């Protein structure tokens, strides 16, 4: 069963005595129904919808990396509402292993 | 275009749209039944038009099973998300997907047209001969609808099976749920077609299978060899939805994924070999009865494992998240409701208990709690979860605690009293009854009118 | 479960082993296109399905259910007097089917029927022995059980000698009462 | 009241929890490490220690079955013997018998 | 007991009260709940407790009612549904006075047993 | 293994469990043979199981029987309480 | 505070039922004459000519997008060289107030927390065993009762009288031996 | 964003509205089902028929 | 309804200046929802349904009184004999 990543005590040792757990808000913000402008036409309302996607949002950490909107299933990865053609570039499921080959390295 | 579209997601919307439309006719028939049963006497159907009631109950059952819940849970949600869950661009067979929905609509038009034009008589949704074969042409029309529906179901099953060849990710539990239902259809439908053809032969080709020296019990074997696999073809997609909703909304990874998957496979194999629990009162041999009773009780084991795995999904979830969303409430309500339906199923599984409870309203309440409450709520919960992806609006459902509470209370007012009258006893498929059963029938009728009123508040 | 492809997987010899499964798993697979990738995917599936403790419970249930199923089918064909596969008796009128009538009585008296019928007194309060006596002899004479059926029968005492009213509800005392009135023979 | 405080202090001392035997392979916290998280973390349910849970759960079980006995012996009553069954005349005719 | 015996890196509150605080709240207003139990304006942060000063990992707990009404609020500062009350105040009390906990649980179970047995019998 | 947590089977019998695929096959085969045997060895055997003079009387049967025998309860329990239909009306 | 008042100005109440004037006052069914809008109707919806009557998927207005070199226009990233390194600045979505309306202030705090997983493998395995075998025990507890009651119905009894019952539409015929 | 009917209902506390709505819907259902039977007086529910059934039950020991 | 200020088990932790923030109140207020008449009507409504759910409405009783007196007379005069407490019930 999965119980999280394994931690060695050495990795829990801080580099400063004042280090605490970063208090970054992971609430993306306040939202509601997407509100279109009357002036916008069909094309410009499409752009508006594409700019309100929660799955394109993320939270930036103190070191500049961002934790993205994540989901257990790929159903939450398409634009909402679903466009006619979704996964043009095949979504990549990344598997990890310990195998390596020499060609990838240089001395 | 509208009818020419091959987009798998558009077709999924069509399936839900058509299920709601046909569903209006289904609910109306249900209201007729409950109105009639409000007291003893004739209320809305004349004593000279009792054949109409027999037709109402027959069409109610057939439409809700084959034209509403099956197109909604096996055609609607599946055609919209399955290709996305499989990280594939679109469904494997685009043109077949288009014709399947068109076929469903055409078979629906045939059925309703037969109401208007043919004499109205009924033989139950189980079309038992010899009654089914001594009827009028409306029975012939209904047979054509079922055969046509069978074509759509099988080709759709072929479509989903081909996802195994193209799936680019992991087969999630929901995908496993649809694949196994597809397998159940591929193995059960061909048997149904054969027995339906024999019904036609006796109706239209002067065959003699269902007259003396021919065993009428033969039909019941072949029919129910498809019948019970059908009830699991209708519930398994609902189970798949429940798994996704609980994991997503609670932000918890599915526990015992492989046991969930192996529980679905197990239910299918067992569901393919227990059909004769519908034929307990015919007079089968003692050993046959004991075999079927034994295997029927076994189905509870895999079904029980899934229920408990769902419970732990909801346990321990963060309190800060708002739990009043309609999709979450419906998913939780499914566990509470399905246990009631399943337990009563185990009660009726004991054949000696079944002698008293066969062809009584206890059976009605049993399969209503699972389908009319559990399956409906599961389809609603699934659509509600995909509201943003689907994009529909102009309804007040997403956060409506009044609708959920009123629905739960009133739906139980309808069918809980039907368990009581099962030991009274009130037979099924009847319209008139003794005056001492009015109280419970009246209470259930009050429940039916109330549920309909609550369906108007969503708009 | 090893995590390095260099470390081999142990396999027994036979028709259901790790080697047997590897040979056939990727027959229809478009994803196992080279040795490294094929082995990785093979071990991924084996780890997920065969190293999952709860999965073995379902293996037991399918075996038990299937074994019962195969046997009940076979038993009907081999022993049930009403199932005909040979035709000799079906080419004769009913009074002449002696070979098929031979299956009748042996099939009418299975072991479990004799073992469990005495336990009807755990389901019937009045005259649980109403059908025990039969002078013909096709079946054995029945004697009521001395103990309740094991399990969920807490409503009745564990042993019937403990029950005060058991003897007075017997078909014998009831027959005595009614025979004293001239009401009925049984 | 003196006995009350005595038994209360006796129970309390015995129930004080001992460190859990972790059934999971976690590291040892570095020495001298204080509070690092905050109270806005998702609440973690407050769970009774095993001994206390058994004590209260056992008191509950002893309570419900003693309550069942109290109802059976005081609130409820036993059936008196059934009335004597004397011979009574049946009605002369069925009300629906044709005349 | 998560803070007491399992995990020593989360802030541990002080119990202000082993009973919930009853307060009238209004929809559209935001309330701040004391998570340390040292505020003198319970159940709210007073501006002088640990939560107000952001000391030792204590922060005010934001809360907002959907509708107007009277709501129960946590005094033990450990309820699972904090700031709202769900019975954790009684549970935490039993941990601190296990002998008292048994008395109440026996009494509650005794009443439940009598009523359910009296009605069904 | 019957009614066995397979986690225990993996721990205490490592060599017997090394090939998990083969282990799964034995699980199926063993329970298949158990089901088959029940039908043809517990249910089918003809003209058997009718020895009602040999009803098993367990150690608990005798403990409770002797206790009641020692007192008068066993005699009182077996006594027929009523063997008449109508009471006599004074 | 009331967040609706922040974006009240953007929401001007409407004048027409369903947002369109009577077709007589303005014909929204016709294609727009504006240059570059030949594929749209006057009200902004796509014209039937563009989508149905002359749909490009049917062979109308054939115009291959790809050029001779097998290329299509692609917009590049926002590149910013700095500190002896070429960087790409990602596109951040606009403030949710612009798209949704509410002002992004006083947001409740939801901290980062890794997935809530069940631990203690040994304990979990035992529970899963119970999730399967507790029902199995119950079924086994019903099995013996089921056999007995089935055997009871199918018991060879010394019946002394026979009543034949035939069911017809719609009445029940009864045949009984007459006293001699 | 909602019509008047929902704005009115959604303003009240849920446990103030919910109980009233539950009773109201049930009452309306009964009212609807009573409109078609106003003044209907079957003879089998009269006191005379009620007594006759009691006589039948006594004779049949029902 | 100008609720009272309940100090609680530890009065020192309620001794600060609340200002605009609400002050703690007695628990009777929570049950009565500050004596809101509509919640009282809703409470009475909750009892009314639950009584209908389990035992029937019992609001029809005043209307059924005459027809329950006729049913009782018929059962006594012509119905099968009832013994002891059984005579209390009429069906
Ligand atoms: C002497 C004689 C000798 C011998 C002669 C022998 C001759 C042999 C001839 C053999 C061939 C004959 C047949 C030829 C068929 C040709 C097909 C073809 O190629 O068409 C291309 C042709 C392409 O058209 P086009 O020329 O490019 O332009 C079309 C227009 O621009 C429109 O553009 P569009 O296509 O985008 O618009 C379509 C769409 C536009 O959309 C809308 O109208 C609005 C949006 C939808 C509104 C909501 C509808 C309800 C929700 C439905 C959800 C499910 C939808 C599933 C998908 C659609 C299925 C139809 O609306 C519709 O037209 C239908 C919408 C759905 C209607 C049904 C909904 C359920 C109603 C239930 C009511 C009762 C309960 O197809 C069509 O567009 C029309 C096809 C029509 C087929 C009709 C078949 C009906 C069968 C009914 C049952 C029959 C039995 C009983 C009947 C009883 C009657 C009394
Ligand atoms: C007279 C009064 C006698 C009082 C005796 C108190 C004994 C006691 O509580 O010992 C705890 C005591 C721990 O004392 P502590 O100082 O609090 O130490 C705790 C440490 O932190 C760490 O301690 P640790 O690491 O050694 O682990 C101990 C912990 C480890 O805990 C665990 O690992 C969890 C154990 C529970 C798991 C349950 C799983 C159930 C799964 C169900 C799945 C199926 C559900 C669906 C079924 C569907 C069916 C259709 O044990 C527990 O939490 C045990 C909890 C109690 C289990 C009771 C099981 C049977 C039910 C009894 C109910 C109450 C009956 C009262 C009767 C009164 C008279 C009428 O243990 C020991 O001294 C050795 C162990
Ligand atoms: C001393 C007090 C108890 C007295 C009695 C004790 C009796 C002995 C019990 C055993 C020993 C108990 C020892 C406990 C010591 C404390 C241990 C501990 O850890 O303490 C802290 C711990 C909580 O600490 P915490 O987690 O830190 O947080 C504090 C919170 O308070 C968190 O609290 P919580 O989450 O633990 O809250 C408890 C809550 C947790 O559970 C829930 O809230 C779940 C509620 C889900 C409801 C879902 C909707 C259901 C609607 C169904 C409608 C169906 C209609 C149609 C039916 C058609 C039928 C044909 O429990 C309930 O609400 C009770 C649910 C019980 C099952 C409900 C179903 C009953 C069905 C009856 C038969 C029906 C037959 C017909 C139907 C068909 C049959 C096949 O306290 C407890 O464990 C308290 C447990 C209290 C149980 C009370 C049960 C009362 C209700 C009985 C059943 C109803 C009928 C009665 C007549
Ligand atoms: C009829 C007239 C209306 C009567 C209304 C009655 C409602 C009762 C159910 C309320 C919801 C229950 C629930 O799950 O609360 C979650 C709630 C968890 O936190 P929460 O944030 O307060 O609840 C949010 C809910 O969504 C709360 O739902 P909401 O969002 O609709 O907000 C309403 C709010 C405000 O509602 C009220 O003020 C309800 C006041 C009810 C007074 C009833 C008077 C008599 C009526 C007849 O309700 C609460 O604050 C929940 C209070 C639950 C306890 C009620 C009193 C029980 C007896 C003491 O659980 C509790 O506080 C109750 C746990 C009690 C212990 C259970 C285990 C005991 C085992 C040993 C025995
Ligand atoms: C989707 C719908 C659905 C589902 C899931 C089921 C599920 C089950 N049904 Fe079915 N049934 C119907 C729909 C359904 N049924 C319909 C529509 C009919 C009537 C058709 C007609 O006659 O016209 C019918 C009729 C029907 C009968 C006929 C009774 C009669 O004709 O008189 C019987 C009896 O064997 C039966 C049994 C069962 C059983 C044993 C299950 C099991 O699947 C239930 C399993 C679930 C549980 C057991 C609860 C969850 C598990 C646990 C909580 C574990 C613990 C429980 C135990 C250990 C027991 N059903
Ligand atoms: C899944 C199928 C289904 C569904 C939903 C229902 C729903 C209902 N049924 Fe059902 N019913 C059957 C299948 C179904 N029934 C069958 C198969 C029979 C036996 C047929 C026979 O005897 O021959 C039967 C029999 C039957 C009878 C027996 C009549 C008789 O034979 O004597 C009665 C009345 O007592 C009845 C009443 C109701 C009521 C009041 C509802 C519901 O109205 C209760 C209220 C619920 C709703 C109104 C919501 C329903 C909404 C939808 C279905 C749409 C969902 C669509 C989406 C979510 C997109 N039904
Ligand atoms: C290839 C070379 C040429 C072969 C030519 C073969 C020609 C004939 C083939 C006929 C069909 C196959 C069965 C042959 C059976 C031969 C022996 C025979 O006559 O058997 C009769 C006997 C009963 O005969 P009666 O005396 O009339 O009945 C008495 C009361 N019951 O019937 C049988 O045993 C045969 C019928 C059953 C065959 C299958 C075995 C039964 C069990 C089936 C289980 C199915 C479930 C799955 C099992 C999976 C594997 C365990
Ligand atoms: C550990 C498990 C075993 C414990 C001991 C069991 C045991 O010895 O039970 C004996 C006891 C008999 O004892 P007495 O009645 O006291 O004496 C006999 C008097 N004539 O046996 C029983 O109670 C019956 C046991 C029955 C087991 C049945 C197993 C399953 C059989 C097949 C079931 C049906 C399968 C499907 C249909 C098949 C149709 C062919
Ligand atoms: O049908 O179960
Ligand atoms: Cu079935
Ligand atoms: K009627
Ligand atoms: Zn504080
Ligand atoms: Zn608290």
């Amino acid at each position: 069963i999965y119980e999280g990543q394994t931690v060695q005590e050495s990795e829990l040792i801080p580099q400063e005595d004042d280090w605490v757990i970063e208090e970054t808000n992971f609430c993306l913000g306040r939202n509601c129904y997407v509100r279109f402008r009357e002036e916008d036409d069909l094309a410009r309302r499409a752009l508006h919808q594409m700019d309100s996607q929660l799955n394109k949002m993320h939270t930036r950490l103190r070191d500049g990396t961002v934790i993205p909107y994540m989901s257990f299933h790929p159903d939450e990865m398409v634009d909402r509402p679903a466009p006619i053609h979704t996964f043009s570039e095949k979504p990549l499921l990344k598997w990890t292993w310990d195998e390596t080959y020499e060609e990838a390295y240089d001395d | 275009f509208y009818i020419l579209v091959n987009n798998n997601k558009r077709i999924g919307i069509y399936y839900i749209k058509l299920s709601i439309i046909i569903g209006i006719l289904g609910i109306v028939l249900s209201y007729i039944i409950r109105v009639e049963l409000y007291n003893s006497g004739n209320r809305i159907i004349k004593y000279d038009n009792v054949n109409y009631y027999n037709m109402v109950i027959t069409l109610h059952g057939l439409l809700m099973i084959f034209y509403i819940i099956m197109p909604g849970l096996y055609g609607g949600i599946p055609l919209y998300i399955l290709p996305i869950l499989s990280v594939i661009t679109d469904i494997v067979l685009p043109r077949i997907n288009n014709i399947s929905i068109i076929i469903v609509l055409i078979s629906y038009i045939v059925v309703i047209n037969s109401i208007v034009i043919e004499y109205n008589i009924g033989t139950g949704w189980t079309l038992y001969p010899p009654l089914s074969i001594i009827g009028t042409v409306i029975v012939n029309m209904i047979l054509y609808g079922l055969i046509i529906i069978g074509i759509s179901s099988i080709i759709s099953a072929i479509n989903f099976m081909n996802i195994l060849i193209v799936i680019d990710g992991i087969i999630y539990v929901y995908i496993w749920s649809i694949i196994i239902t597809s397998v159940l259809l591929i193995i059960s439908l061909p048997i149904l077609n054969g027995i339906l053809l024999m019904i036609l032969s006796d109706i239209y080709f002067n065959s003699i299978y269902f007259i003396l020296n021919g065993d009428v019990v033969l039909y019941q074997h072949l029919f129910w060899y498809f019948g019970h696999p059908e009830v699991y073809i209708l519930i398994l997609p609902a189970f798949g939805i429940i798994s996704i909703i609980l994991s997503v909304l609670n932000n918890k990874i599915i526990f015992g994924m492989k046991s969930m998957i192996l529980a679905i496979i197990m239910i299918s194999i067992l569901g393919s070999i227990v059909w004769a629990h519908h034929i307990y009162t015919v007079g089968l041999e003692l050993d046959t009865k004991i075999y079927f009773n034994n295997l029927t009780l076994i189905i509870s084991i895999p079904t029980g494992n899934k229920i408990y795995n769902w419970i732990i999904l909801y346990i321990g979830s963060y309190n800060i998240l708002y739990n009043g969303y309609q999709s979450l409430i419906f998913s939780i309500m499914f566990i509470i409701i399905f246990i009631i339906g399943g337990i009563t199923g185990i009660i009726i599984s004991i054949d000696i208990i079944d002698i008293g409870l066969h062809d009584t309203y206890y059976i009605v309440s049993h399969f209503h709690y699972i389908l009319s409450i559990g399956a409906v709520i599961s389809l609603l919960a699934g659509i509600l979860l995909l509201k943003d992806i689907i994009g529909y609006y102009n309804v007040i459902i997403k956060i409506n605690k009044y609708f959920g509470l009123l629905l739960f209370i009133n739906i139980n007012i309808i069918f809980t009293p039907q368990f009581i009258i099962g030991f009274n006893v009130m037979p099924r498929r009847i319209l008139e009854y003794s005056d001492n059963i009015i109280v419970w029938n009246l209470i259930s009728s009050i429940g039916s009118i109330s549920t309909i009123l609550i369906l108007l508040s969503i708009f | 479960p090893p995590t390095r492809l260099s470390t081999p997987l142990y396999s027994e010899g036979g028709a259901f082993t790790v080697n047997w499964w590897r040979n056939r798993y990727g027959l229809y697979s478009r994803r196992q296109t080279d040795p490294m990738l094929a082995e990785f995917l093979f071990r991924q599936q084996v780890k997920e399905w065969f190293y999952d403790v709860p999965s073995y419970n379902y293996a037991a249930l399918v075996g038990l259910a299937l074994g019962i199923l195969v046997a009940v089918i076979w038993r009907h064909f081999l022993f049930n007097p009403d199932v005909y596969v040979r035709r000799q008796e079906l080419r004769k009128m009913w009074p002449d089917r002696h070979r098929q009538f031979a299956y009748a009585v042996p099939y009418l008296n299975p072991q479990l029927k004799n073992l469990l019928l005495p336990y009807k007194n755990s389901f019937i309060d009045n005259e649980p022995d109403y059908a025990d006596y039969n002078p013909v002899g096709l079946r054995p004479q029945r004697v009521m059980a001395i103990r309740r059926i094991p399990g969920f029968f807490w409503a009745i005492p564990q042993y019937f000698f403990e029950d005060p009213l058991y003897t007075s509800c017997s078909t014998k005392n009831m027959q005595t009462i009614y025979k004293k009135l001239g009401y009925s023979e049984l | 009241a003196a006995v009350r405080s005595q038994i209360e202090a006796a129970v309390y001392k015995w129930t004080r929890p001992r460190p859990p035997r972790l059934g999971v392979a976690v590291p040892r916290s570095p020495p001298g490490t204080g509070i690092l998280f905050h109270t806005n973390m998702q609440t973690i349910r407050y769970s009774l220690s095993p001994k206390v849970w058994v004590l209260v759960t056992g008191a509950a079980l002893v309570g419900v079955f003693s309550g069942q006995r109290f109802a059976q012996t005081v609130l409820l009553s036993k059936n008196p013997p059934n009335p004597p069954r004397y011979r009574e005349k049946p009605p002369v005719r069925h009300p629906h018998t044709p005349d | 007991t998560w803070t007491e015996i399992w995990w020593e890196h989360d802030p541990t509150p002080k119990v202000a009260q082993y009973r919930p605080y009853v307060c009238t709240v209004e929809s559209g207003k935001v309330y701040w709940w004391c998570a340390c139990g040292e505020s003198k304006t319970q159940p709210w942060v007073d501006g002088h407790c640990k939560c107000s000063k952001r000391e030792g990992g204590f922060r005010p707990r934001r809360w907002e009612p959907e509708h107007d009404g009277v709501r129960l609020f946590c005094g033990c500062k450990s309820c699972f549904s904090s700031p709202t009350w769900n019975g954790g105040c009684f549970t935490k009390w039993m941990q601190s006075n296990p002998a008292g906990g048994m008395l109440y649980c026996f009494a509650a179970a005794f009443g439940f047993g009598t009523l359910t047995v009296y009605r069904k019998f | 293994s019957i009614f066995t947590p397979m986690d225990w089977m993996f721990y205490y019998f490592p060599n017997y469990s090394r090939d998990k695929v083969a282990l799964m096959a034995r699980q199926i085969k063993i329970h298949f043979a158990i089901g088959f045997a029940l039908v043809f060895l517990v249910y089918h055997p003809p003209y058997k199981g009718a020895d009602y003079g040999n009803f098993h009387k367990s150690p608990l049967y005798w403990y409770k029987y002797n206790q009641l025998e020692r007192s008068g309860q066993l005699q009182e329990n077996l006594r027929i309480k009523r063997d008449w239909f109508y009471d006599e009306d004074p | 505070k009331s967040y609706y008042d922040d974006f009240k100005d953007r929401l001007k109440p409407g004048k027409y039922t369903q947002g369109r004037c009577p077709q007589s006052e303005g014909d929204y069914r016709q294609e727009s004459k504006t240059i570059g809008r030949e594929h749209l109707n006057d009200d902004g919806t796509r014209s039937k000519r563009y989508t149905v009557k002359e749909a490009d998927a049917l062979g109308y207005h054939y115009h291959p997008p790809i050029d001779k070199k097998g290329q299509v226009y692609v917009k590049g990233p926002n590149t910013v060289i700095e500190r002896g390194q070429t960087w790409i600045k990602g596109y951040e979505l606009p403030s949710m107030e612009y798209t949704y309306g509410p002002k992004q202030e006083d947001i409740p705090f939801y901290p980062r927390v890794k997935l809530n997983v069940w631990g203690n493998y040994n304990l979990v395995m035992k529970v899963e065993f119970l999730f399967f075998y507790l029902p199995t025990i119950i079924v086994f507890g019903i099995c013996i009762p089921v056999y007995t009651i089935n055997f009871a119905q199918e018991e060879v009894i010394y019946t002394t009288m026979t009543v034949k019952v035939t069911g017809r539409q719609w009445y029940w015929v009864y045949e009984v031996e007459s006293p001699t | 964003d909602f019509p008047w009917r929902w704005g009115f209902v959604a303003e009240k506390p849920f446990w103030v509205g919910a109980p009233i709505l539950v009773l109201g819907v049930l009452c309306l259902g009964h009212i609807i089902q009573t409109m078609g039977q106003i003044g209907v007086r079957p003879k089998r529910y009269t006191p005379e028929w009620v007594e006759a059934t009691k006589e039948r039950e006594r004779a049949e020991n029902t | 309804y100008t609720p009272s200020f309940e100090r609680g088990l530890n009065p020192e932790l309620t001794s600060g200046d609340y200002g605009d923030m609400p002050k703690p109140q007695p628990l009777i207020d929570f049950f009565t929802q500050n004596r809101n008449p509509w919640f009282g009507f809703a409470m009475f409504c909750g009892f009314n349904f639950l009584w209908w759910a389990f035992f029937g409405a019992w609001q029809i009783r005043p209307l059924w009184a005459s027809q329950r007196k006729s049913l009782a007379e018929a059962d006594r005069l012509y119905g099968p004999t009832k013994y002891g407490v059984g005579k209390k019930y009429i069906n």
